[PDB]
């Protein structure tokens, strides 16, 4: 997908102004306890019977800080997506058995959560760009699937 | 359907909210507008411009029934049998874009009501708009 | 949720279908084994060949639930309440397996009943299968 | 997708044994029956209040019929379905405004009316087969949204 130099300019200046640690175990965090059927391969981190368990969980931080990783990876690299995940896709295919909704939904999840910590700097025209990053993320990382 | 405690989250969170209510619809309307242009062929003699006298009549609109529907959570088919009438026998709308709708809501909230919205109220919020989309979108009597 | 022609369909149609439930939920449960083999991680445990005891033996077990569900239609969630709780909070099944189970339960009760299966037959199941996956698709109390 | 050799004579012998008239009408109908909001792009084709009238529709069939054919094309040309469906997905995109399910949700139907038709001979690789064909060609046919 392409974008309009005025979104990307909007685009690179929120993500330079986003905290690059809390974000991800947030998304992370919401998105186990939002949806509880996702736990079905997070289960091995320990305890989440309650969200408070669920967002002191460390392990749940530590891998949210690599989910944000390729997540400012493949905003990086903006162009070409496909060639940037293919080792993630492979690997989502063959070990994991997860189909493609859950990345959807946790690419919403981290949209509420940006507008959450921006307030209200996260204007309609940046929700839009960044709604059309999200999906073609997913898109990207979900293609061996159909 | 609802647990007690979801309930009791929900009523907060509306009683929070208050009287921006009209100003959050129309904010809603706005958002779902410009990310999803797809939707905008059920409006074809709108003026869908910012800050249009149409569009806030409309916010406002869906925003009463959004909190007739929280004072009524417990009866939603009885509160909303003719909008559900409307909906499903005139308009024939499909049930994809009140996912898109409800999102751009969650979203619109979380921006505007930082301290409120906690896991447990979105969590809450999540589950109340889907049970009224659900509602909504069907074929009864 | 569901109107009374739709119902008396429904109660016609499981009439008509009778004491064949056993066969027709094992070969229900075959046919979506061959046709998506990524719902074969739930039963690690069994041995999915072809005219297994075992896979018999569950398929019975689920035609015996669908028919007290159909025998209890006015009363789902009072009559699946055990079923829900350990569909949710044990196994922890997305509801995306739902759907091919309730499309390949379909599929077999057409191959075999060619006069019954009219549209209105057709409607009335498919909405009758969605009420039954939503219900047991829960998490409450 | 790739087709074993057994399985590409199966498909090719029931789809020789189709008949090639009444499939597309009864598939066409039982959508629109079943899903009544599929009616907002048909509503042009007359009555459809009631499931006698959407059957006895004479526009219903003679569009099956080229929803069939189309079907049949892309059965015949299985190696290339991209290119196979390259106007017919422009169309779709521009003109009509569909969103991807309504392909799966015909391509379900179509599968329980050849079940239906086709009774006890429907084994479950056959199945499975026309599964993943119905599955290939509206991926191939809905591209240009996602
Ligand atoms: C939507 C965008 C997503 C991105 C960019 C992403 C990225 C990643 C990355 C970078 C890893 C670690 C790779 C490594 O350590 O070598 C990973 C592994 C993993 N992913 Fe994803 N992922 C996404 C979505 C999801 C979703 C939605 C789920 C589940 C619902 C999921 C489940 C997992 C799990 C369970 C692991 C392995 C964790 C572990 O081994 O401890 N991923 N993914
Ligand atoms: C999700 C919760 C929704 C609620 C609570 C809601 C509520 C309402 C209300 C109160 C009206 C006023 C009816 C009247 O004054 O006669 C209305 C009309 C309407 N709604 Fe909805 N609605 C919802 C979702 C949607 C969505 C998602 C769409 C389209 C994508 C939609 C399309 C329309 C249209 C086109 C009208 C008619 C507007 C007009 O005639 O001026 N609604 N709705
Ligand atoms: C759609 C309607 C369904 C009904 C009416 C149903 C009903 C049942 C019943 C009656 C049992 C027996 C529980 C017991 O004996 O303790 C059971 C267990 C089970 N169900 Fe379901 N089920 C449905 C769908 C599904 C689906 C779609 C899956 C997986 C994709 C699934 C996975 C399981 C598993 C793994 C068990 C445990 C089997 C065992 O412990 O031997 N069910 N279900
Ligand atoms: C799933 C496989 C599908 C195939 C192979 C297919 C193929 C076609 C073909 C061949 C045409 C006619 C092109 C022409 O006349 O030049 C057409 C048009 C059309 N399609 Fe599709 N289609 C599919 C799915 C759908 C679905 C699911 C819908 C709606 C829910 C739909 C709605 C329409 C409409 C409304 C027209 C125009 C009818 C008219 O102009 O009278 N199609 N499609």
């Amino acid at each position: 997908v392409h974008l309009t130099p005025e979104e990307k300019s909007a685009v690179t200046a929120l993500w330079g102004k986003v905290n690059v640690d809390e974000v991800g175990g947030e998304a992370l965090g919401r998105l186990l306890v939002v949806y509880p059927w996702t736990q079905r391969f997070f289960e091995s981190f320990g305890d989440l019977s309650t969200p408070d368990a669920v967002m002191g969980n460390p392990k749940v931080k530590a891998h949210g800080k690599k989910v944000l990783g390729a997540f400012s990876d493949g905003l990086a690299h903006l162009d070409n997506l496909k060639g940037t995940f293919a080792t993630l896709s492979e690997l989502h295919c063959d070990k994991l058995h997860v189909d493609p909704e859950n990345f959807r939904l946790l690419g919403n999840v981290l949209v509420c959560v940006l507008a959450h910590h921006f307030g209200k700097e996260f204007t309609p025209p940046v929700q839009a760009a960044y709604q059309k990053v999200v999906a073609g993320v997913a898109n990207a990382l979900a293609h061996k699937y159909h | 359907v609802l647990s007690p405690a979801d309930k009791t989250n929900v009523k907060a969170a509306w009683g929070k909210v208050g009287a921006h209510a009209g100003e959050y619809g129309a904010e809603a309307l706005e958002r779902m507008f410009l990310s999803f242009p797809t939707t905008k062929t059920y409006f074809p003699h709108f003026d869908l411009s910012h800050g249009s006298a149409q569009v806030k009549g409309h916010g406002k609109k869906v925003a009463d029934a959004l909190t007739n529907a929280v004072a009524h959570v417990d009866d939603m088919p009885n509160a909303l049998s003719a909008l559900s009438d409307l909906h499903a026998h005139k308009l024939r709308v499909d049930p994809v874009n009140f996912k898109l709708l409800s999102h751009c809501l969650l979203v619109t909230l979380a921006a505007h009501l930082p301290a409120e919205f906690t896991p447990a109220v979105h969590a809450s919020l999540d589950k109340f708009l889907a049970s009224v989309s659900t509602v909504l979108t069907s074929k009864y009597r």
